[PDB]
């Protein structure tokens, strides 16, 4: 019954400011320490920041040294991670991370109680809804063919692919996006069928991004030569 | 600052097998002045946060089932399930918290060993619509294989092509256990017309040799 | 009106109204009565009730020289430690219980007593200290914890921090964190014959 909930994540442009907070309950926040975790998207887990039970020591990691400043508030059970001249390498999810027993040096019991963490984006980038094209499917396998929708060219995070609106979904890999050069991401969701009811059933993906208010439908046809 | 890596990178193991994932670190992590190791293994699975298994080395957290257990000391650690369950398919991180930076592993990717499973290949020629963009992109499609491992290469006109291409890989399927790849292959209309065959090379463990898939534009 | 066949009076023990904090946890010496332990292993309102080198069964027909009943309060999560050869805050710095431990261990839930609404900071648990406790130890001394390298003289500071903390139990904690109320009763079993006793 006790939780952490991140908070203030979002796209901001290279060099800005933003400010993540963490909010606790469930326990006495002012007995342990607080940790600061962040993930790249598809990396390892690398550490950023720590907080006393007290707020005396607050270490950084050496990659955030002297550009972030964490803080925290036990009279309102709250902690904060303040960044500036955010990177392109700062994009990441940041989980808070509650300690066992406080922060001094050598009382460092592990961190036992995370947070579902909030997404920070760092991009000079602008909203942008996606542009949905069919992936027809043409002269397939033995009795298997495969068709989707290529969701491509958006920002930000994130998009959701679903299927003739929930009804299609057994045999349906939807894959995480990848960032183009351009700044923009693009994802691709397919879907296999039998190869004897290709025509039995029109297939149409429904792209939702929230983001910019699109919610696009596609339909996907094997191709006509 | 105290370097943390763990071998090996990925251990697929049949279920009710033993998994033992095992974490170097640069310096010894145990304290003289009370006998303890400042080492900890962390599970992440996708889409959640990490969740502590062990701390102090060989403490297992409130709530962690027996069969997780850790070993050594000072340098050389060990993170052993001793039989492996279907929901233990995640990634394990060790951390050390001796002194600062706190420095987590590479992490250890951990996914149950099933029978060996050849991809199905598709290829997917660019949308007419979108060369009514300016842009073209040719999808390759490897569907439910095992292992993971695998390698896509794209050979535009028989001319091997590099650095235009990205890929994408699903998680371990909660049924079938089989991954699944999507590699975009991604050229101006300009390049797109200036040739004819488009095809991707799948090599993989089940495939006895590299299958390819093509089209003429 | 009381008399050596009277009945143990376990009640002010388990019963009692206040507990002790872990760091100075209250002992009574329970003697001259009849201690009849039925009255608690046939009791399903314990969370937590492990015996150590005795069968609980056979506490009524054994040969006691002394007996001792140890009451505090601690979290949830750290009642596991109140057993022989365990570890963390409550083992190394607040209760240690010794590896040949010959007694019991009675837990039970008491987060309708021992939490008050804004946090009950009567229950404290010591968070610092040099060394482990010898088993059955007490320091209730609360002098500044010196955890750098320059000393402290009495006062709060940088790296000069005081060694309780309070737990600050309130009911809407999880079960891990809510306050429990630990009865460990201790026994020294006489040396004799079988012949004699057992
Ligand atoms: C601890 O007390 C409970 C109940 O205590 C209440 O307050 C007491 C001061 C006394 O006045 C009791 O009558 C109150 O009910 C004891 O449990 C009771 O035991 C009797 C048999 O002796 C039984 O008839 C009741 O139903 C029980 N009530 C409950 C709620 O269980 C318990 O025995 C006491 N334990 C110890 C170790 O003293
Ligand atoms: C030192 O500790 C030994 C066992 O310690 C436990 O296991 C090792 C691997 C570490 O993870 C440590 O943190 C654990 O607590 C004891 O067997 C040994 O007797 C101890 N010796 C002394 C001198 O304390």
């Amino acid at each position: 019954e006790v939780q952490l909930v991140e908070s203030g994540g979002g796209v901001v442009q290279p060099g800005r400011s933003l400010r993540l907070s963490c909010a606790a309950s469930g326990f006495t926040f002012s007995n342990y320490g607080i940790h600061w975790v962040r993930q790249a998207p598809g990396k390892g887990l690398e550490w950023v920041a720590v907080i006393s039970y007290d707020g005396s020591h607050k270490y950084y990691a050496d990659s955030v040294k002297g550009r972030f400043t964490i803080s925290r508030d036990n009279s309102k059970n709250t902690l904060y991670l303040q960044m500036n001249s955010l990177k392109t390498e700062d994009t990441a999810v940041y989980y808070c991370a509650k300690d066992s027993s406080a922060a001094i040096p050598y009382y460092y019991y592990g961190m036992d109680v995370w947070g579902q963490g909030t997404t920070v984006t760092v991009s000079s980038a602008s909203t942008k809804g996606p542009s949905v094209f069919p992936l027809a499917p043409s002269s397939t396998s033995g009795g298997t063919a495969a068709l989707g929708c290529l969701v491509k060219d958006y920002f930000p995070e994130p998009v959701t692919v679903s299927w003739n609106s929930g009804a299609l979904t057994s045999g349906v890999h939807t894959f995480p996006a990848v960032l183009q050069s351009s700044g923009l991401y693009s994802l691709s969701s397919v879907v296999t069928v039998p190869s004897s009811s290709l025509g039995t059933q029109t297939y149409i993906c429904n792209v939702n991004h929230k983001p910019s208010n699109t919610k696009v439908d596609k339909k996907v046809e094997p191709k006509s030569c | 600052a105290i370097q943390m890596t763990q071998s090996p990178d990925s251990l697929a193991v049949s279920l009710g097998e033993r998994a033992t994932i095992n974490c170097k670190s640069s310096q010894s992590i145990l304290y003289n002045s009370n006998n303890k190791t400042y080492l900890a293994w962390y599970q992440q699975k996708p889409g959640q946060p990490p969740k502590l298994l062990i701390f102090w080395a060989s403490t297992r957290e409130s709530g962690v089932p027996d069969r997780f257990s850790g070993s050594g000391s000072g340098t050389d650690f060990t993170l052993t399930i001793s039989s492996l369950q279907a929901e233990d398919v995640a990634v394990y991180y060790c951390q050390q918290y001796y002194s600062i930076p706190l420095i987590f592993g590479p992490g250890t990717k951990v996914d149950i060993k099933r029978t060996v499973a050849a991809p199905s290949v598709f290829i997917f020629p660019p949308s007419d619509e979108q060369l009514k963009s300016g842009t073209a992109s040719v999808v390759c499609l490897l569907n439910n294989f095992y292992p993971r491992e695998a390698k896509v290469q794209w050979k535009v006109d028989n001319a091997l092509q590099s650095g235009n291409s990205q890929e994408s890989v699903t998680e371990q399927d909660s049924k079938d256990s089989t991954y699944s790849l999507s590699s975009t292959l991604t050229l101006s209309k300009a390049d797109y017309e200036k040739h004819k065959v488009y095809a991707c090379e799948v090599t993989h463990q089940g495939l006895s040799s590299p299958v390819t898939k093509s089209f003429n534009r | 009106h009381h008399h050596h066949t009277n009945l143990c009076p376990f009640g002010e023990v388990f019963n009692a109204t206040r507990f002790a904090s872990v760091y100075a946890w209250n002992r009574k010496r329970i003697s001259n009565c009849v201690a009849d332990y039925s009255v608690l292993y046939n009791s399903a309102s314990f969370s937590t009730f492990k015996c150590y080198g005795v069968s609980p069964t056979k506490l009524n027909d054994l040969c006691f020289t002394n007996v001792y009943a140890d009451s505090f309060v601690i979290r949830g999560d750290e009642v596991r430690q109140i057993a022989p050869g365990q570890t963390g805050n409550i083992a190394d710095y607040n209760y240690k219980l010794p590896d040949d431990f010959t007694g019991c261990v009675i837990a039970w839930n008491s987060n309708n007593l021992d939490s008050k609404v804004g946090g009950n900071y009567n229950y404290l648990y010591r968070l610092f200290r040099k060394s482990n406790l010898k088993p059955f130890e007490r320091d209730i001394s609360t002098e500044i914890y010196q955890a750098g390298s320059t000393p402290c003289n009495g006062v709060k500071g940088f790296n000069c921090y005081f060694p309780l903390q309070s737990y600050g139990f309130q009911p809407t904690y999880g079960v891990g964190y809510q306050p429990y109320r630990v009865v460990v009763l201790s026994f020294e079993l006489l040396h004799a014959p079988a012949t004699v006793c057992g």
